[PDB]
């Protein structure tokens, strides 16, 4: 995997500290409420 | 003698067909005070200010 390459390649480099209807469109509802 | 008014609105609406008898022959919509009183305008049916 490209990450483990990456974190191989860089841990070499590391160092420490020393010691209804709707006429609009015909359709029909059954709420007036339906309708508004 | 009853009397049937469309309700007036502050928008466009879309029209239906009413069948009515019964008109008056002389005005008498004088007790009317206002229409969509807290709208802007009357778009349509009867406005009265
Ligand atoms: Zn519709």
């Amino acid at each position: 995997p490209m990450s483990t390459r990456i974190a191989e390649a860089t841990s070499a480099i590391v160092s420490k500290h020393p010691a209804y209807q709707c006429h609009v469109c015909s359709a029909v509802l059954f709420s007036p409420l339906d309708l508004d | 003698v009853p009397f049937m008014v469309p309700i007036s609105s502050d928008h466009d609406i879309s029209s239906a067909p009413a069948v009515q008898y019964i008109i008056s022959t002389e005005y008498n919509d004088r007790s009317l005070f206002c229409t969509n009183s807290s709208s802007p305008q009357t778009i349509a049916g009867p406005d009265k200010h």
